């Protein structure tokens, strides 16, 4: 395990995926993205 | 549920034909009956609880060993005067449903079609119900045709009785 | 010792607390037809 | 973020060596058992507003915690108790779709300990509701499944405590 | 049955079977779950508890 | 089987009290209004043949391949067969407004025709489409006056349809 | 359908379709009509499957039938049968589709604000849809009863 | 439909031999402990209305809801309905016990009985009670011997208790 | 309170206070003699309003208190009594400090979660506030009450 | 968004009755051909990178445009005239698998005819390319998944005149 994730690239920056706007008139892939807004600029849910 | 619009359906139905002026006869009759019955049967929802109350302490009155004897069919204890005047406000329940229903449907649904089985295996004289709708036909207080139809149906029951 | 006790949401006053006339439904409803 | 397919694809890749039997034997008791984690997985998500009420009703409600003076009498962070209890309860789904603790490392116990410390939440009463959490689980899945999610349950107590 | 006899529930059972099908009186009950539904029974046990 | 009266009663059963006072006033406009109720009845019964047949003409006029060889409706004998499942659907919807209730029209059709059209290989669309004409034109008929003193016929005509359409969303 | 959210989640990566992926739409389309009949069970007992689940909906939430309530009467649980109805349709697009688009097209994200409007608990409706899916497997078979309840949990958790 | 003779006969036909000597023992055994078995049988048989009436009198003492009106024995018809649906399984009780096997129970009752009440809406559970209290009451009237000679009834209260609970586990 | 939401309101400014915000302060501190001389007898009557609250809210809405409903017998009729405690003080603490933002800091910013999560009603505690709103405004005078009626018609706002 | 699965979902939803015999022969309609649309969907899969090039061999390589003093003479717009090919190819057998022209509004063709005028950009010359790729597409998945293939690409091109 030394070996393993202890390489120095964290094994989470190329694993994470991005989200895009392409579908404006999509409605169920615009609210993941709203949500991913939600959970990158305050970073938490802003539910509570 | 002997009612007259249900067993005039019935009726129609086991001919296999469709309705007939018979059963408008049967329908303007019907209304003629609820038009004094629905009041009588609100007034003697007004008068239940006293009747209820009376009936059952005429029933104590006349047989006054089920008041003595220990036994859990007699009404000694209290749990036996709770229930006996729960059946006796569903013996007035039952009228006030048949008062309603314009038929001896639902007390015989009800009521009448287990209850000789039931005083069989339950020591229970029907004898103490046929005192209690005899105190409840004479002091129930209506007058008219509306009467003598509560009459009617309170008799029915007792006749079904013993 | 055990430490004992005392107060919060002492609550326990009934006042009205309306007796239920503990109704029940039918469930022959008119599923064809509710509203325009 | 690992998986027990990678876990043990990726520890013979930095041995050099290949799939040897001794490894053949751990994905292959993997792919038995895959088919009980993804029925026990959507029971989960079926229930995931009721674990986490169960779980505060066994656990953490009516007492003094809750009542002004404990850390719960905010209703701002009773909401946010439960987006805590929520954490857990998907966090540990995700140990079990991929059998292993290793996500739970990296996404759940980075910096735990010293986050907890420094707002003075109670840690045995989240350790407290993680237990409530377990028992809850194996009911509504079956015990086949909740003494394998109950695994990364106390992988959970173990880095909280 | 012809005129003169009560009719019965005909080979019931197998003379080499202690098991026979089921009496037509628990198979075809007095109505089915369609009308136990108009009458709006009250099924799954009581209510329940305060806590 | 029930009457408006038996659902009263057994509603106020259930319940386990009396009938309260509200209920008795809406009895009560039910007993002045029963007699509307089927005076409308009755001119509704008396025209039934003639309902039943311009039901089935218009709807062999709007469906010919029912009537085409090969159709459901095609031989003599399936077409009487056809015109008596009609003439029985709308005596159970004057049974129905009869008694002032949709029990009796439930009990008597609706659970079990819809699985035997299944079973048949009826198609359930057109006798949908049949009874929908039949009881547009059962309120056509009913609606109008002829010598008769005027009355509050609306609501009834409420009631009628919805009969029609109950019988006609059961049978689909 | 199952193709087109894998059409979204080959498109976002900018790929075409892979073969581990083409596959699952082969083999959707060999058993599309092992999916239809039971889809035409629910078509055909539909009726059955909402009258008696709404009993056991009033039997473990009483709540609702109650006076001063959102849904009493005989025409406001008359609406629970012109509500209810829907999502015993929508689950039978969401078993011919093979995913839960057609759930997420109509009935789940704008139900935090429908019911509030309304005022009913999401959660009184939801374990009427949890009691449903115990009456639903009862008319299922024993191999299609994970299945077309696996399109009943995506809507249990939607709800809660 | 088999005794404990036709049982062991069954057996030896379906092993194709004839019986072995150890369950000739058995049976003799049987044979002597039958009257036994049979004398529990008399003094349970000759208090069966005692005991419907004392376990329907301690089921509704237990639950009133039944009672309640809207329950499931509330009216009299169904109440009546009630005592015969127990009279009838002490009955097969009690020929079960006449003949030593509870293939009788099991034929006469059991496998239909069970979706007859979920059919009917009958709550299983309460059945299930009263038929586990009309089974201890059944045992309790029949273990005290009251103007009888001192004998043994072990094994008799083992398999009178067996009857019972297959009774109340095949109605649940 | 009236100051700490001017405070923020200046940093992100990050100028100093306006003299449109400092005005506020001067109308508030000169009233603050009169506002603390409010909602002091709302602190004094303090179980006059609550066992009037109960009784107003049970008629307006009888189905909470049903079977299958949250609030059910003993033990759950103080609660919910005594949820309601908790917001009876917070218009005293809103009055005192001249503001609603300390009402939301401990009170209001998170009920939808959990009330959300316990299965209460949000509307059915909205109308048990709009309950209690009229046996305070009784209790005080009428130019008095006009101000602090509006703060129950805030939380009524937050409620529903 | 609209499959053509999804779209007779969408013709019995809006009127909000049931799905009939003639509803789910719509579906018949789509999984009796599905078997051939799939299978030509990793024919298309696997020769995209190779296809592109004969499209503008056969209609673009040597043209009035190409050569300097015209438009695709930087390499970097030649790039796009590839990679436009790319997503008109990418896009058609989204459109192929799915059975519908409505992600060929939503995603090819939600903006395409406004920006190529401002670009300053040969539009009649790309509806070419296009056709001209009809002839190579249709040789290498065979004759029956060559016509089904050739009105969605007639959608695009009618789309951009
Ligand atoms: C609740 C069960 C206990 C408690 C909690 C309390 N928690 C607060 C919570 C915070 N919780 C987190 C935790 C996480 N964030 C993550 O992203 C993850 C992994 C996915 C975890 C586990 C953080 C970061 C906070 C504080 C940051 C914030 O304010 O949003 C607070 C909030 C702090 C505040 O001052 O309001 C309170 C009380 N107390 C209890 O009663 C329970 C034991
Ligand atoms: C009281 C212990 C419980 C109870 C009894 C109950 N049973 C019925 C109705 C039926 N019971 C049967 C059962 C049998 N019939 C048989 O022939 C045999 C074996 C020989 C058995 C065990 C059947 C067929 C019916 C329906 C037809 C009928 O007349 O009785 C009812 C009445 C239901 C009704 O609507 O009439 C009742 C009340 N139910 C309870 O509430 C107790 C839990
Ligand atoms: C059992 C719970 C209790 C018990 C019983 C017991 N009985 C016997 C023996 C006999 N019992 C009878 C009874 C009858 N024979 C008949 O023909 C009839 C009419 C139907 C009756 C009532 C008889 C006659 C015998 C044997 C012959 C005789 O008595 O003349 C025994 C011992 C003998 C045996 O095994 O049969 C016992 C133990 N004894 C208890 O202590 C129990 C509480
Ligand atoms: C709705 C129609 C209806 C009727 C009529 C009805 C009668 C009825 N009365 C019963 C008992 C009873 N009935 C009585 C009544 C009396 N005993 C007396 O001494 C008095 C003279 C009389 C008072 C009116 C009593 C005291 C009991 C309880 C005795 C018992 O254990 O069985 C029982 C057995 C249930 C039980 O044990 O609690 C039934 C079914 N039930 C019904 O559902
Ligand atoms: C079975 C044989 C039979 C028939 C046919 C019958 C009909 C009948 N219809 C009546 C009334 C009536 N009937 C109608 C009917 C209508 N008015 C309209 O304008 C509507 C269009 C239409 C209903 C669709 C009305 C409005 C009344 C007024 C009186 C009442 O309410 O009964 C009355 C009241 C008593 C009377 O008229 O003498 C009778 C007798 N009575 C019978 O015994
Ligand atoms: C000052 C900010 C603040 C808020 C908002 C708050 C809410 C709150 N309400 C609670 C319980 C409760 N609240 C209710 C309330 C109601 N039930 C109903 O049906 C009615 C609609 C309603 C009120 C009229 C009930 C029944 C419980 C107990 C939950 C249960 O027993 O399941 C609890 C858990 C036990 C407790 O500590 O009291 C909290 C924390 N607490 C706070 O400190
Ligand atoms: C997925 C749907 C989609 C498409 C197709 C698309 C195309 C697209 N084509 C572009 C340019 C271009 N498009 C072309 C087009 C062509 N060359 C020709 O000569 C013909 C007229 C045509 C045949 C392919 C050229 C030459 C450019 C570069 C123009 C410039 O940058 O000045 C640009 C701006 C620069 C770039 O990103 O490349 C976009 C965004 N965008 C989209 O979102």
């Amino acid at each position: 395990i030394d070996n393993q994730i202890k390489q120095g690239v964290n094994k989470r920056r190329e694993q994470s995926k991005v989200f895009k706007l392409t579908n404006v008139t999509d409605k169920v892939a615009l609210q993941t993205t709203i949500g991913a807004i939600y959970r990158q600029i305050f970073e938490r849910d802003i539910d509570p | 549920m002997k009612t007259p619009l249900t067993e005039a359906v019935s009726i129609a139905d086991s001919q296999g034909r469709f309705l007939s002026s018979t059963e408008i006869q049967v329908a303007f009759g019907r209304f003629r009956q609820a038009k004094a019955g629905l009041e009588a049967a609100k007034a003697l929802t007004s008068k239940a609880d006293s009747l209820i109350s009376g009936a059952a302490q005429a029933v104590y009155n006349k047989f006054p060993y089920t008041t003595q004897m220990q036994g859990p069919n007699y009404a000694a204890d209290q749990r036996g005067k709770d229930k006996c005047a729960r059946d006796i406000g569903y013996y007035l329940r039952m009228v006030t449903y048949c008062l309603i229903a314009g038929g001896t449907g639902p007390m015989d649904e009800y009521l009448i079609a287990g209850i000789d089985e039931i005083n069989r295996t339950f020591e229970l004289s029907p004898s103490w119900y046929i005192e209690a709708l005899k105190y409840i036909k004479a002091n129930h207080g209506l007058s008219g045709d509306a009467a003598v139809e509560a009459n009617s149906y309170l008799d029915y029951a007792i006749n079904a009785l013993s | 010792r055990f430490v004992p006790q005392e107060k919060q949401p002492k609550a326990g006053d009934p006042a009205n607390f309306l007796a239920m006339a503990k109704q029940v439904s039918r469930p022959a409803n008119t599923v064809t037809r509710v509203a325009l | 973020m690992q998986d027990a397919i990678t876990s043990v694809i990726n520890s013979s890749d930095v041995q050099g060596k290949y799939l040897d039997a001794s490894a053949i034997q751990k994905l292959k008791a993997y792919f038995a058992t895959g088919e009980l984690r993804v029925r026990a997985a959507t029971t989960i998500s079926a229930n995931a507003a009721n674990i986490v009420k169960e779980a505060v009703a066994k656990s953490l409600l009516y007492s003094d915690i809750t009542r002004p003076g404990g850390n719960m009498y905010t209703t701002r962070r009773y909401a946010a108790c439960i987006r805590d209890l929520d954490y857990y309860l998907r966090y540990a789904t995700y140990a079990m779709l991929a059998g292993d603790p290793s996500i739970l490392d990296e996404r759940v116990l980075n910096g735990l300990k010293e986050t907890y410390n420094s707002l003075g939440v109670p840690i045995g009463a989240t350790v407290q509701a993680i237990q409530a959490m377990k028992e809850v689980t194996a009911g509504l899945v079956g015990a086949d499944a909740g003494k394998e999610m109950g695994i990364y349950f106390d992988y959970i107590c173990s880095g909280l405590s | 049955f012809g005129y003169d006899t009560v009719p019965y529930q005909r080979r019931r059972v197998l003379p080499q079977r202690n098991v026979g099908e089921t009496p037509f009186n628990l198979k075809t009950p007095r109505y089915n779950e369609y009308h136990r539904t108009q009458l709006g029974f009250p099924q799954v046990i009581w209510q329940t508890s305060v806590r | 089987m029930f009457d408006a009266f038996t659902k009263v009663v057994s509603q106020a059963d259930t319940r386990g009290e009396m009938l309260s006072t509200a209920q008795i006033d809406a009895l009560s406009q039910m007993v002045a209004e029963s007699n509307k109720r089927l005076d409308s009845v009755n001119r509704i019964t008396s025209n039934a043949s003639t309902i039943v047949s311009n039901a089935a003409r218009s709807l062999f006029a709007e469906q010919p391949q029912l009537i085409a060889p090969g159709g459901n409706a095609y031989t003599s004998r399936r077409m009487a067969a056809c015109l008596r499942d009609m003439e029985i659907i709308l005596r159970y919807v004057t049974y129905a407004v009869f008694a002032g209730d949709a029990s009796v029209l439930e009990d008597r059709c609706l659970n079990g025709l819809r699985e035997t059209y299944l079973a048949l290989g009826t198609p359930g669309s057109s006798v949908a489409v049949g009874v929908g004409k039949m009881k547009e034109a059962a309120l056509a008929i009913v609606n109008d006056p002829a010598g008769i003193t005027p009355g509050d016929c609306s609501a009834l005509a409420s009631e009628i349809a919805g009969y029609f359409d109950r019988a006609a969303a059961a049978v689909s | 359908s199952i193709v087109t959210k894998s059409i979204v989640n080959a498109d976002a990566e900018a790929r075409y379709l892979s073969p581990g992926e083409l596959d699952r739409i082969k083999s959707f389309v060999t058993s599309g009509e092992r999916r239809v009949r039971i889809a035409e069970t629910m078509t055909g007992a539909r009726e059955r499957i909402i009258k008696e689940a709404g009993n056991q909906l009033f039997q473990k939430r009483p709540d609702v039938v109650s006076p001063g309530g959102n849904a009493y009467g005989e025409e406001m649980t008359a609406t629970c049968l012109r509500d209810l109805d829907y999502y015993l349709r929508l689950i039978t697009y969401g078993i011919v589709a093979g995913d839960v688009t057609p759930i997420e097209e109509i009935g789940v994200v704008g139900v935090r604000e429908m019911y509030k409007s309304l005022g009913t608990p999401i959660e009184a409706v939801a374990e009427g849809v949890r009691a449903m899916k115990s009456v639903a497997t009862s008319l299922l078979s024993g191999e299609d009863a994970a299945e077309a309840g696996a399109y009943f949990d995506y809507l249990i958790g939607a709800m809660s």
